[PDB]
């Protein structure tokens, strides 16, 4: 305990993308690093750019690691994502908190007996309005989506007039929301 | 289960 790190649940895999409109959008995903411990996490999180100051078009993503962060993966194509969409004012206040809000929920397992519903979540950096969402693996499985999206909301600290929604990946590669919160 | 509280995590940021 004066000595060892502390360890996560899960090994994470955070994974930029910047767009480059000559390749597939899969080879636009590279991955920065995994991680298996906060201490670790931190050494990651202090040395790379707020979401704030990315240029637009790009995304973090930070998926277990095992499973991609896209919806092709085995993991997530029968899931969906609880969607935080913000303004630009937003990204001044709430777009940098809100992030490192929900990687705290994804590294510290948030969710109770759900979070292994949980497979990652994106960051959308984008001119026309900014975009958080967490991703988990079925979008049928209604108590653990219904209560990720509880916590979630909890978390980031949202007032009752915020509603967010939840949208299958199978409509979204196709949007209509499954549930909100 | 491996479980953090958000305060525990700030806490070890630095
Ligand atoms: N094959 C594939 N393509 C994806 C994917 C993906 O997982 N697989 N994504 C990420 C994604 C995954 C789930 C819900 C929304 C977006 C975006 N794209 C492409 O990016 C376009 C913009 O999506 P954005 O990443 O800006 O939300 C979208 O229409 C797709 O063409």
């Amino acid at each position: 305990e004066h000595y060892i790190k502390h360890p996560l649940q899960n090994r994470w895999a955070l994974w930029f993308f910047k767009n480059d409109k000559s390749k597939t959008w899969q080879a636009n995903l590279r991955l920065i690093s995994k991680f298996d411990t906060v201490e670790d996490f931190w050494a990651l999180y202090n040395h790379i750019q707020l979401s704030s100051n990315l240029m637009p078009g790009c995304d973090y993503s930070l998926f277990k690691d095992g499973i991609e962060p896209m919806w092709e993966d085995e993991k997530n194509k029968r899931g969906g994502r609880w969607l935080i969409t913000l303004n630009k004012q937003q990204r001044r206040s709430d777009l940098d908190r809100f992030w490192l809000e929900t990687l705290l929920c994804l590294i510290g397992e948030s969710f109770d007996d759900y979070s292994d519903d949980v497979c990652g979540a994106v960051v959308n950096v984008r001119a026309k309005g900014d975009k958080i969402a967490i991703w988990t693996t079925e979008c049928e499985n209604r108590e653990a989506v219904t209560h990720i999206g509880r916590v979630y909301k909890e978390r980031l600290g949202l007032p009752p007039k915020i509603v967010i929604g939840y949208q299958s990946h199978a409509d979204t590669a196709t949007t209509k929301n499954r549930f909100v919160v | 289960r491996i479980i953090y509280d958000r305060k525990f995590l700030m806490e070890c940021r630095n």
